[PDB]
RNA sequence: AGCUUGUAGUCCGUAAGGGAGACAACCCAGCCCGUGGUUAAGGUCCCCAAGUGUCGACUAAGUGUUAAUACUAAAGGGCGUCCCAAGCCCCAGACAGCUGGAAGGUUAAGCACUUCAAAGAGUGCAGCUCACCAGUCGAGGUU
RNA sequence: GCAGCUUGCUACCUCGAUGUCGGUUCUUUCCAUCCUGGCCGUGCAGCAGCGGCCAAGGGUGAGGUUGUUCGCCUAUUAAA
RNA sequence: GCUCAGGAAUAAGAGCUGAAUGCAUCUAAGCUCGAACUCUGACCUAAAAAGAGACCUCUUUAAGGAUUCCGGUAAAAGACC
């Protein structure tokens, strides 16, 4: 199964394009590497 | 170069491999107490080796229950006299001896080691150490013990070996009061170690003289055509071009053996009181026969026969209570056949 | 218009706060909290049910520090006045976890069939109640309650599987 | 052969091609892109270089290709006019043994550009200014020099 | 007798080195583990762990671990200790962790300019913490 | 694999030719390598009793010959010791032809076989008649 | 290329003393002997004589604490931080948060309008969501 | 751009000699990590991969040809 | 024959609190975890540690050490027991 809060705390984040680091869903810049382009974490 | 990799020859964990500075092994650390007061150490003399046929009791072993033949090592362990009670003051620099009190009554044979302390400050030294423990300067209390090898016929010596054995208790007042109880008395090895419990055996190992690198570090003999070109038991190279010096980690000749070594988890298998229970026909080879009370330790122990062996309860014992063993046969047939 | 870098915290009634040395303590009905808040050039003053934090210089580090200190002070007064309650959910796929509190650490039994239970610490004077399917956390310190919830959620982190298929664990549904 | 080899300007201009032999011509195809007729572009920007560098013809062609593709995909095919001002006139020769008779053969051309000399001039409408500026930014990434954009026309038209 | 609580390591070391090179006084530096070292904690620990594990075992710098011996080493650096002046200066310097028993009730003087509150940041670690993270017992 | 109850020296090493004593048709098999044995530098791969080995058939039928098979050594002249203290030895070495998991290719094994391999590979124990 | 081959000046070669950590030719300096004084280069927290010197800022990285140089890493990027200038919205109430709506439409199978301040041939995991007008703390926001 | 671990370029040192390849023996070092340890992403269901980050404590073997380095081939192996 | 860990601080990383930027944010301060690495813990050596140590005992023409002598648990000579 898939749960609401589980996907909120697991699959509801963005990922840096370069370093693949987890960043917040509202953040437009990676905290680790400073890259400008982030993608949502894949869930399919 | 396509490097072929080999582990380093020998261990650098035991360097500099020099002659140990005493015939008595010394304990650098002691285990923390987990129960009632008792001496954490005993000293015996290694007689020799035999084997027992004991029913296996080790839990989860493949051969549990069935008969096995375990090489044991009989150790001649007479009573010891707790000579002195010594307290230590702890600070930033380290532990320092703050005071001692020697027993009033002591064996006459002790003069061969140290001059006999007089029966003087016995009550007053004890009250001084009590005041020091009360105010807070004292941190730990240790007992001084010596062997009494005058009884043993297999060991040629009659002078005692003096050593420190920490007391195992919870409160420093409790340690002090137990040390007051046992000060100046003879405490047998049954009052320290129980039958079936692990211990740590330390003793100066067998001296092998100035041995070569092939025997000292187990380096490789020269092979093939190089076996008969002039260097057979010599290390191939002592270093590179740079750095322009021989490292301390190169195998080389030197003093092999007669080092202090500590063996962990040496089980106790028997607590005997008559030497005819284990002494074989013709006695032991180059020792004689057992005449005091002994303990049978499973497996080997560092040092040759007659060497002093220091026994302490284990410092890294993985396993739980092991129970009493069930010896079916102590092999007292001749060691000379 | 004209900026005011200084910030003011009104101390609510029933809560007495002081600034003895560089440590800030708030005492109230819900409990009492002591904290250390010292930054160079940031002066904190308590007076008459109201605390003001102000910086001598107006550079961006001073503005960030005065904002952070003001937020910490208001969190301290809210914890010592009303406290914080956090919510988490206990959801599993196939193996029902046994969740219990046996001291200052939580117990997570049979997490994905594991025979060794996971242990999650409890920070501060924090009350954790595992009320069936969800966990409730309460405390006078917002950092302590947040870190207790974080410890409970972090020790349930599956460490090799796809999170799009394996989703067991304990998850926050409401922060401090 | 990286552009760092034939980059620094420490030699005189080797351009008189009647006293040399067999120059391989530049790969640069065009020098005008977009609307080559509408002179009524209000906002005009230029990419200028701020060092003394020799740009190879392959570097110029790559910069022109990226800038022209970005401008065609941003402002349409006829919504811009982009001009590569500089022709590669210098002939670049490599010593293709050892250092005996070291005067090498011609292995390509290049353009020697001075500091603040405009490379690309782009004329665009008001709304397509940002896309043209960003495409010119992508053009200077393929050049061997630090490049900064400067606005020619309609400085007030933008801000 | 210098109380090194809340003092910069280098500034205290330079002051004590110049005082000992004046050449008359035996200087005791109590509370050596409470001396301050500016900079971030990560950089300080990185430099001190690099300097700790540097030398060879037969030759190399046996850099100390105790805080008092580290402070003694730092004052040793700012002296001509290979000379007779430096040797006399290092013999006339004693550094202790905490207060030894013979310095209880004695009078202390602390350097004004070597104070740690003259610094304007929170980026510091004490010398005691650096010694402790180097594996020392004190 | 599963630990036996007796210590077994690794007598045979790589290159040894051992009389294969099953009815697989292979008569003499040379030990190429040993499963579950990472070596050290210069050390030949050694195989004592109960070890699975990679062997190449040296003598045997035309179809078994030159193949690379899996074999289990069941006898060895190098004496090993039982847990009760007694040392056990055999008149000659011998290996049987098996699979990866331990199942022999043959159906009867001539001669004795050590009881350790019977307790480790029970099919090797059942297939062989006399066990020592 | 501390490569090779020229040209102008000055050096080492044949050049001390003082200073750059050491430095053939880098700076002061061209130098008979002794004494006194003051300066050159460069330095003044200690090693080391003289500044824990003054004023105004910057740096948080032990970056740096390296005039020249054979002894010193670039392109690219930074809502790291400190400044200057100019557009745009802005106490006739913006920016970022908190409340009612995205209602007429269209299924041109949205994700291969007469006219209302407030509703598209549409931003999102058919209800579930933004752009957008109303209110709100009440002052700077963005390029 | 870095490295200086391949071949070049050069001719600064050594021609009153710095014993010149490969192997073997033994010790050490770097990380740009093959395995072992910790993570992140996936077009990650699991198993098993793929790519990246941290990490130099340990391991990195036995053989056939060839003088070889390199490279091929064999069967093991956590990896060789 | 024996040959374990445990604990602390950490790297990449994962979070909590939290502003700059009223919200949000793992970071700008602060805090919690996080590796075969580091440290402690074990083990060997270690008063020639120039801050060259602590304590107790014995006794000042002694205490005690070495040699001669019989040896071996040690040993290349010395040393050691
Ligand atoms: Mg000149
Ligand atoms: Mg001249
Ligand atoms: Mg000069
Ligand atoms: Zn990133």
């Amino acid at each position: 199964a898939r749960f609401p809060e589980a996907e909120e705390r697991l699959l509801n984040k963005k990922i840096c394009m370069k370093c693949n680091a987890r960043n917040a869903i509202r953040a437009t810049r990676c905290r680790k590497c400073g890259y400008g382009t982030l993608r949502v974490k894949s869930k399919e | 170069m396509a490097s072929i990799h080999r582990p380093k020859r020998g261990s650098l964990a035991f360097s500099p491999r020099k002659r140990a500075k005493s015939h008595i092994p010394r304990f650098r650390a002691w285990p923390e107490a987990t129960g009632e007061p008792k001496l954490q150490s005993f000293a015996g003399y290694k007689v020799g080796m035999t084997h027992v046929i004991m029913v296996d009791d080790t839990k989860n072993s493949l051969t549990q229950g069935m008969e096995i033949s375990v090489p044991v090592t009989v150790i001649e362990t007479p009573a010891i006299r707790v000579a002195a009670i010594r307290a230590y003051a702890e600070d930033s620099t380290g532990e320092k001896a703050i005071a001692e009190v020697w027993a009033a009554d002591l064996d006459p044979e002790l003069k061969r080691r140290i001059p006999i302390p007089a029966a003087g400050n016995q009550a007053e030294a004890l009250e001084n150490i009590g005041k020091l423990i009360e105010e807070g300067r004292v941190s730990d209390v240790r007992a001084v013990i010596y062997t009494l090898p005058k009884s043993l016929t297999g060991v040629p010596k009659k002078v005692p070996d003096i050593m420190e054995s920490g007391i195992s208790a919870r409160d420093l007042g409790t340690k002090f009061e137990y040390s007051k109880t046992i000060l100046g008395t003879l405490v047998s090895v049954t009052d320290v170690f129980k039958n079936g419990t692990l211990v740590d055996t330390a003793a100066i190992t067998i001296g092998k003289g100035t041995q070569g690198p092939v025997k000292r570090w187990g380096i490789q003999l020269m092979k093939g055509k190089h076996s008969r070109q002039g260097s057979l038991r010599q290390v191939g190279t002592l270093g590179a071009f740079n750095p322009s010096r021989v490292s301390w980690r190169v195998p080389q000749m030197g003093q092999m053996g007669y080092h202090q070594r500590t063996e962990f988890n040496k089980r106790i298998l028997k607590i005997g009181s008559d030497g005819e229970e284990v002494t074989p026909e013709g006695g032991f080879i180059n020792y004689g026969l057992v005449r005091g009370d002994y303990i049978l330790i499973k497996g080997s122990v560092p040092g040759p026969s007659k060497r002093l062996i220091r026994l302490r309860d284990p410092i890294r014992a993985k396993k739980a209570d092991l129970g009493e063993p069930n010896i079916l046969y102590i092999s007292r047939e001749s060691k000379q056949g | 218009m004209v900026k005011e870098i200084a910030r003011t915290i009104e101390i609510p009634e029933g809560v007495s706060v002081s600034l003895a040395q560089d440590v800030f303590t708030a005492t109230g009905p819900k409990g009492t909290v002591e904290r250390k808040l010292w930054y160079p050039g940031i002066m904190i003053d308590v007076k008459d049910g109201e605390v003001v934090v102000d910086a001598e210089y107006a550079r961006k580090e001073q503005k960030a520090m005065v904002g952070t200190f003001a937020s910490h002070i208001r969190n301290l007064v809210k914890g010592v006045n009303e406290g914080f309650e956090c919510k988490m959910s206990i959801v599993y796929a196939h193996f029902p976890m046994q969740v219990k509190v046996d001291g200052k650490t939580l117990i997570i039994g049979n997490f994905l069939g594991e025979k060794k239970p996971r242990f999650a610490k409890i920070i501060g004077e924090t009350k954790v109640k595992v009320s069936g399917n969800d966990v409730t956390i309460t405390g006078i310190n917002k950092e302590d309650v947040g870190q207790t919830a974080a410890n409970i959620e972090q020790k349930t982190k599956i460490k090799r599987f796809d999170p799009r298929i394996f989703q067991d664990g304990i998850y926050i549904v409401q922060k401090a | 052969k990286p552009g760092s080899m034939y980059r620094n300007v420490r030699q005189r201009s080797f351009t008189r091609r009647k006293y040399m032999g067999g120059v391989p011509g530049s790969q640069v195809i065009h020098y005008d892109m977009g609307d080559k007729a509408n002179t009524s572009f209000p906002v005009k920007i230029s990419l200028i270089v701020e060092e003394k560098c020799q740009i190879r013809h392959t570097a110029l062609e790559a910069a022109r290709i990226t800038a022209n593709r970005h401008l065609v995909a941003d402002t349409g095919k006829m919504g811009f006019y982009m001009k590569l001002r500089v022709y590669p006139h210098e002939v670049i020769r490599e010593n293709k043994s050892g250092m005996r008779r070291a005067f090498g053969k011609n292995v390509g051309t290049a353009a020697r550009v001075k500091p603040m000399q405009k490379i690309f001039t782009v004329a665009v409408e008001k709304q397509n200014f940002k896309a043209a500026k960003e495409a010119l930014w992508h053009a200077g990434q393929k050049l061997p020099t630090p490049c900064r954009i400067v606005v020619d026309e309609g400085a007030e038209l933008v801000q | 007798v210098i109380d090194a609580k809340g003092l910069i390591l280098g500034r205290l070391a330079s002051s004590v080195a110049k005082q000992l090179l004046s050449g008359d006084e035996k200087v005791y530096i109590i509370n050596a583990e409470q001396a301050i070292i500016s900079g971030s904690r990560a950089a300080t620990l990185r430099e001190y762990r690099e300097t700790r594990e540097r030398g060879a075992t037969e030759f190399g710098p046996y850099f100390p671990k105790r805080p008092d011996r580290i402070l003694k080493r730092t004052i040793r650096g700012m002296l001509p200790y290979k000379r007779a002046r430096g040797r006399d200066a290092m013999s006339r310097l004693k550094v202790y962790v905490g207060v030894p028993y013979e310095l209880k009730g004695a009078e202390t003087v602390t350097i004004p300019d070597a104070d740690m509150r003259l610094l304007s940041s929170s980026r510091y670690v004490e010398l005691g913490e650096v010694s402790q993270k180097m594996g020392s017992k004190f | 694999m599963k630990g036996m109850r007796s210590n077994i020296p690794r007598a045979l090493n790589a290159g040894a030719q051992i009389a294969c004593v099953d009815n697989t048709g292979a008569k003499v098999v040379e030990i190429i390598s040993v499963k579950k044995y990472r070596g050290v530098k210069n050390r030949m791969p050694c195989a004592g009793i109960g070890d699975m080995c990679v062997v190449s058939v040296k003598k045997g039928t035309p179809e078994m010959r030159k193949q690379v098979l899996l074999a289990v050594v069941v006898r060895q002249k190098q004496e090993f010791r039982r847990p009760d203290g007694l040392h056990v030895s055999f008149e000659d070495n011998a290996m049987v032809i098996t699979d990866e998991e331990g199942i022999p290719k043959g159906t009867d094994i001539k001669g004795p076989v050590a009881r350790e391999v019977a307790e480790r590979f029970p099919k090797i124990g059942t297939t062989a008649s006399i066990i020592v």
